[PDB]
């Protein structure tokens, strides 16, 4: 019966099931497999179970005498389903970009889920968008409000969370990924800090001229490639402009491109009350002071410094927050601070 | 278990791994081979194969003990490589235009002149070096094939010389047909050597590529094109008048294949028609042809802000504002008249 | 890592780490260390652990690689000559003199040797009338291909050196391997990355009880 | 349980059993001394406990706050170790020196994988101490980023860096440490506690003034005392005029005067 | 250091074809590819003096394309002249000013 169907299949099996990647589709009964050490022969494959679901280039189950084609492998994830797979909306403190929310909502949601004027006004949606600035400004949150603000299930994948020296782990996290993109819905598949390949090294990597060059290929042959969009919007933000490979430089592989000033006095104002809302604040402290003097706050040091304050005061266990308190937070955040002259020595 | 005997009945073969090949020798074969990655096989075949169904570079079956060659298999395979414009920068026309055309056409304006029928192009330059080949692909024929040399950059020895002779007979099949070969910055002009061990896949591909391109069966009715952004790296060995014989070139054109352009990339959208481009012209102060079509982006996405059908040249104009102004660089030209 | 009795799991050389199990009668209370275990090939079956191992490539020479100096021999560096005699011989070995002033166990020295010098030929009379552990190295040494060699080199170094005695050692290499300058960008990343994190971790502020006071010059 | 190495046999590869790499080439050690050789840079100390005690001491203060406990303080400034290390070891429990710091290359990224073992070991291990020091290093970062913000056994344990700031900017972001610390050196105050601590033990010539040699020491880096107490009985082998002489030893160059 | 006594012994110069060795490589150019025997190489030599070989070689090119562009089936010295007064990679010229 059924039951000795599955123990017949089982005895095709050997005890110890060893794993190797198909390489082609070669269908007369036996592959050309490649174990962990590349074992590749013409062992047969198992025909009843499927023996050609697998495309090549995938793992699958593996014998030990003969390495022969045991089966597909199991289902098998990778370690950033919780964060691309996803189960803050627009602005909880509105004071920020004010804008820059807007171009990526018509940058990303309004082409990807009301792609009717591409052919409206024959025009193409925009296949990639840049972001950039200071390292915390409104470029990462703004996608990470906009992964609220969207009619779809966005996705978080970090650009670093592609970082896995296992062999082909890069090109194999690129396929899953983008098999989600394709075959799970039109998502938002948000990868930032992706300009990781200028200037620096890794101990638990090998050496990338090498390891993550093939990957990068693979990446980009599957994005802005082959196997195209679509509709998968997958953008590409980051913090730096210089030390990326220009064979994306070009259009096509990322079309537009933006950056993040540091907020201006309104929107200071603005994330001051923000985040100074989250303490009883002394209303005799100014502002205004902290937001022409650290006129520079990129979004951290107003987070950090109004913690900080809140601290300061709360370890003498008082309700409001003097003057000095905001100073000593300040200064402990802005280290390194000299803005006198130069210049300095004017008006 | 529709079959779950007949693959225990298959078993009394095991044998050949991957087992790739690097040379032969001579009075026998000897054909040289690397398993995976271990070591060097100058091997002796087993002899129920042909001598010559092991051309070197092909991963071949091989015994698993003695390493005699076997029944071999190439599990890579085919999937590895990927006109209302006649009239651009001018010059440029009538020289494509004779190179494509006057042999596919009239071996005699040459023959009987006993020069050679111009068969090859020396490009260099937003020029537009494939939209030239599809100005050809209107007049060869109907034929055009895009092998760029990015994707020719393969870590595989003679899986390029391989693609080579695969797209020089696929060509010869058909004809008037076309085969557009770029980043040959990339792909190199000087013979570079080094000790590296590495691009050499490089020279042998290159020097099939010498054999088969123009003698030992022409393009003919054929055009593969190795073009660069610049003559800088040359070899004595392409100036010939057989490989590529007209070293045409182009860059950056003022304003009339601008114009030209701005019109183009209009009609193939919804656009107004009663706005000019001379005006949009002079704004555009040097851009290729992605840049303008990059205008005309913008424009629609003005009319994807606001609901326009016949883009007007006030959308245009913020178009513009972004391009040449707010995207000339960033911003940073106003506050001094 | 031992599991139970006498079964440890137990890093190879070979290339295969194994949990293998360990003759019992080894007291129980020296197979904690990584240090030379031995076993049998194929059964891989501990038999005893080796302490030592893979000596520092001078280990001290252990000879008589004193060259049979005296004090005035050296060609003329009497401010050195006393200083380091006075300073280094008495010191060395003592106890109490420094505690009859308590002055302080001493560390590390420096000299610097010109054109028409000898401060190098200073240290090897020393190294003569010195007649303990010492081992000679030179701090070129430290600078290869792969990750921390140099760096691990001089880890084993202080390891083995606090091992044996804490009496003396020396090495020989300062320009190009002391660099203060940090700060560029451009070449030895991580070379000079690690040069620098060994020269600094294992200055360690001091040890005060082992390889006392190397010189440079 | 997932992520176990486990007992098994390269006979059939059949499981055997189940197994509970290298925890103590880091997890392995100073019960030092006290804070006798201090003498008036304590206020450093009291910053020390509000930024590491408050961690520590009384979390239901504020827990009942709600907002997250600190990471770093990066105790940086004039090259610290000595007391950094011998001063919260009075707590002898929570001071862990891990630090991860000797093998950059080695203990680092290649075997820190990701650190989380370590942080793992933090999980069972709420009283241990994270000192460091200096894309392996972003990474490690990311890292940081993943575990200290208000997330580990005591929430945050200890993690902080002490170097003596050019390196890659990105952990300079105040989210991935929040204090930010140098060291000031001791100076007249601070100088002179410690010129009588560090002329305590050695039977000197006695009744001496300190207080000139304390002035003498321009911001001494702390221990500079107890060297300056070598070098005086050195002379003497102690006089006030021993530690004159020291410090001239020590002191000059600073000399040459005519640049006035 | 490169040239003394046993590296590259003999240095002897390439000069410019002088007057007819111009014509002489330019006729190995018109020689193969068919020409109209009405073609003087003298008066082509002549009329462009100071031309290096390769000016002669885009010479005789220019003249073949030339026939080409007609179509012709020979080489005339109507062409032969349009080569020698080429661009003879001389160029342009704005004039400005
Ligand atoms: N609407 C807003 N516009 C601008 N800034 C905001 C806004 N809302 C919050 N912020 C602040 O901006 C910061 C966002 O920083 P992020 O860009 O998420 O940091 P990050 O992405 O880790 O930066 P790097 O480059 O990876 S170190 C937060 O700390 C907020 O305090
Ligand atoms: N001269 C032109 N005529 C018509 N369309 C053009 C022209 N130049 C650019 N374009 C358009 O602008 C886009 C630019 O593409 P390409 O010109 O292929 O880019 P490119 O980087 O110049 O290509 P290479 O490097 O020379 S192969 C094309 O999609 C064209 O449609
Ligand atoms: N008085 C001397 N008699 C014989 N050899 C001497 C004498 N002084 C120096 N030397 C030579 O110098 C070496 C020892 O002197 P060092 O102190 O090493 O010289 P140095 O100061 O390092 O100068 P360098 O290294 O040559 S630039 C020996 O190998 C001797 O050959």
């Amino acid at each position: 019966k059924q039951e000795e169907e599955r123990s017949k299949v089982d005895d095709l099996r050997g005890t110890p099931m060893s794993v190797g990647t198909l390489e082609e589709i070669i269908d007369d009964n036996h592959a050309i497999v490649s174990t962990s050490v590349g074992s590749e022969h013409y062992v047969s494959i198992l025909s009843f179970v499927d023996k050609d679901l697998l495309e090549p280039g995938c793992s699958v189950l593996l014998n030990h005498k003969v390495h022969a084609v045991i089966g597909v492998l199991m289902d098998d994830t990778d370690p950033l389903v919780t964060v691309m797979k996803v189960e803050q909306e627009t602005y909880a403190d509105i004071g920020g970009l004010d804008n820059q929310i807007q171009e990526i909502k018509e940058s990303v949601e309004l082409p990807l889920t009301h792609p009717e004027y591409y052919e409206e006004m024959g025009i193409k949606p925009p296949k990639g968008v840049i972001l950039y600035g200071p390292p915390g400004t409104g470029k990462t949150l703004l996608a990470k409000a906009v992964a609220n603000q969207t009619s779809a299930t966005f996705l978080r994948v970090v650009g670093s969370e592609l970082i896995q020296k296992y062999l082909g782990d890069g090109p194999k996290l690129v396929r899953e990924l983008f098999r989600v993109a394709e075959e799970h819905a039109p998502s938002i598949v948000f990868i930032d800090e992706i300009d990781a390949i200028g200037t620096k090294r890794y101990d638990s990597n090998s050496g990338g001229e090498r390891e993550i060059q093939r990957t990068m290929l693979e990446l980009l042959n599957q994005l802005d490639g082959f196997d195209s969009r679509g509709d998968v919007k997958v953008i590409m933000a980051t913090n730096r402009i210089e030390t990326l490979d220009p064979a994306l430089i070009r259009p096509g592989r990322i079309d537009r491109k933006i950056e993040f000033p540091l907020p201006d006095e309104k929107t200071k104002k603005r994330i001051f009350q923000i985040h100074t809302s989250r303490m009883t604040l002394a209303d005799d402290v100014t502002l205004d002071d902290l937001i022409m003097a650290k006129d520079d706050l990129s979004g951290a040091d107003i987070k950090a410094i109004c913690t900080e304050a809140g601290l300061m005061a709360l370890r003498e266990r008082r309700m409001k927050v003097t003057n000095e308190d905001f100073k000593k937070s300040k200064e402990n955040v802005l280290y390194k601070k000299q803005e006198g002259t130069p210049e300095g020595l004017y008006l | 278990a529709a079959d779950k005997q007949t693959l225990q009945s298959e078993q009394p073969l095991q044998v050949a791994r991957c087992t790739k090949i690097i040379n032969a020798d001579s009075e026998d074969p000897k054909y040289i081979i690397n398993v995976k990655q271990f070591a060097k096989f100058v091997v002796d075949l087993s002899d129920q194969v042909a001598p010559t169904d092991i051309e070197e570079g092909m991963r071949v079956g091989v015994d698993r003990n003695k390493y005699q060659i076997h029944i071999p298999l190439p599990p890579k395979i085919d999937p590895t490589v990927t006109y209302s414009d006649v009239g651009g920068c001018k010059e440029q026309i009538e020289k494509l235009r004779e190179v494509v055309e006057t042999p596919l056409l009239h071996p005699e304006r040459f023959v009987n002149l006993g020069i050679e029928p111009p068969k090859g192009v020396l490009l260099f330059g937003g020029t537009g070096k494939t939209l030239c080949a599809r100005a050809v692909a209107n007049r060869t024929d109907a034929c055009f094939i895009r092998v760029i040399g990015s994707e020719l950059v393969q870590k595989y020895v003679g899986e390029g010389a391989r693609m080579v002779r695969e797209l020089f007979e696929m060509a010869r099949t058909k004809k008037a047909c076309l085969i557009f070969f770029d980043e040959i910055d990339a792909i190199g002009g000087a013979r570079f050597d080094d000790g590296a061990g590495g691009d050499n896949e490089v020279q042998r591909t290159m020097l099939e590529l010498i054999n088969q391109l123009d003698g030992f069966d022409p393009r003919g009715n054929i055009k593969v094109l190795m073009a660069t952004n610049r003559p800088d790296t040359l070899d004595p060995a392409l100036m010939r008048p057989g490989r590529l014989d007209r070293k045409i070139e182009f860059s950056l054109p003022d304003l009339e294949g601008r114009t030209h352009i701005f019109k183009i990339h209009a009609r193939s959208m919804s656009v107004e028609r009663d706005i000019r481009f001379e005006l949009l012209a002079r704004l555009c102060p040097n851009s290729t042809g992605a840049e303008i079509r990059s205008v005309c982006t913008e424009a629609g996405m003005f009319a994807i802000r606001a609901r326009r059908k016949i883009a007007t040249e006030k959308d245009f104009l913020e178009a513009v504002n972004k391009v040449i102004k707010s995207y000339a660089k960033f911003s940073a030209t106003p506050r001094y008249m | 890592e031992a599991v139970d009795q006498n079964t440890a799991i137990v890093g190879s050389t070979t290339g295969s780490n194994y949990y293998v199990r360990i003759l019992s009668t080894i007291d129980r209370e020296l197979l904690k260390p990584n240090a030379s275990v031995a076993l049998h090939k194929h059964s891989n079956a501990l038999v005893d652990v080796l302490p030592p191992e893979a000596d520092s490539s001078i280990m001290m020479l252990t000879s008589d690689q004193k060259p049979d100096v005296m004090y005035a021999d050296i060609g003329g560096m009497d401010i050195q000559k006393q200083e380091v005699r006075e300073a280094v011989e008495l010191p060395l070995t003592h106890f109490e003199l420094y505690k009859q002033i308590g002055i302080d166990p001493p560390r590390g020295v420096l000299m610097y040797g010109p054109p028409g010098c000898g401060k190098t030929m200073l240290a090897k009379a020393v190294a003569h009338h010195t007649t303990a552990a010492f081992i000679r190295v030179v701090g070129s040494e430290f600078v290869q291909k792969y990750l921390g060699e140099g760096p691990r080199m001089v880890r084993d170094v202080f390891r083995l050196a606090k091992e044996n005695a804490p009496a003396i050692i020396f090495i020989d290499e300062i320009d190009a391997i002391a660099t203060k300058r940090f700060d560029a960008q451009t070449g030895a990343d991580r070379e000079v990355q690690r040069i620098l994190l060994e020269l600094l971790n294992q200055m360690d502020g001091f040890d005060q009880n082992v390889n006392v006071k190397v010189i440079m010059a | 349980t997932p992520n176990c190495r486990v007992a098994l046999r390269n006979d059939s590869y059949t499981l055997h059993k189940i197994l509970p790499d290298p925890l103590v080439s880091l997890m392995m050690k100073v019960p030092d001394s006290t804070y006798e050789m201090i003498g008036g840079l304590d206020k450093q100390i009291k910053e020390i406990k509000e930024v590491i005690e408050l961690p520590v001491k009384h979390p239901e203060l504020f827990e009942a706050l709600g907002i997250a406990q600190p990471k770093g303080v990066l105790l940086y400034g004039p090259p610290k170790t000595l007391l950094a290390r011998a001063v919260a070891h009075h707590t002898d429990c929570t001071f862990i020196r891990v630090s991860g710091s000797e093998l950059v290359q080695k203990f680092i990224g290649e075997g820190a994988r990701m650190v989380r073992e370590l942080f793992v070991m933090a999980r069972e291990h709420a009283p241990s101490i994270i000192f460091m020091d200096e894309s392996e290093v972003q990474r490690t970062m990311l890292e940081l980023l993943n575990q200290l913000d208000g997330f580990e056994a005591t929430k945050n344990i200890k993690v902080i860096m002490a170097t003596n700031d050019i390196l890659d900017s990105a952990l300079l972001r105040p989210g991935r440490i929040d204090r930010k610390i140098e060291f000031p050196p001791p100076n007249e105050e601070a100088r002179l506690d410690i010129l009588k601590i560090h002329s305590r033990k050695m039977n000197l010539t006695r009744g001496i003034n300190l207080r000139k040699i304390a002035e003498l020491m321009p911001g001494a880096s702390g221990a500079e005392v107890k060297g300056v107490c070598t070098e005086a009985g050195m002379y003497a082998l102690v006089t006030q005029e021993d530690f004159e002489m020291a410090v001239a030893k020590v002191m000059q160059k600073d000399s040459e005067k005519n640049m006035s | 250091a490169l040239l003394r006594s046993g590296r590259l012994d003999r240095k002897i110069e390439f000069p410019m074809p002088n007057e007819e060795a111009r014509a002489r490589i330019m006729q190995i150019h018109s020689r193969k590819m068919n020409v109209s025997p009405d073609v003087n190489y003298e008066e082509l030599a002549r009329c462009t003096d100071d031309f290096n070989g390769a000016q002669c070689k885009a010479v005789c090119v220019e003249a073949g394309m030339i026939a080409l562009r007609r179509g012709a089936t020979e080489l005339t010295h109507e062409d032969y002249m349009e080569g020698i007064l080429e661009v003879q990679a001389k160029k342009k010229a704005n004039l400005q000013y």
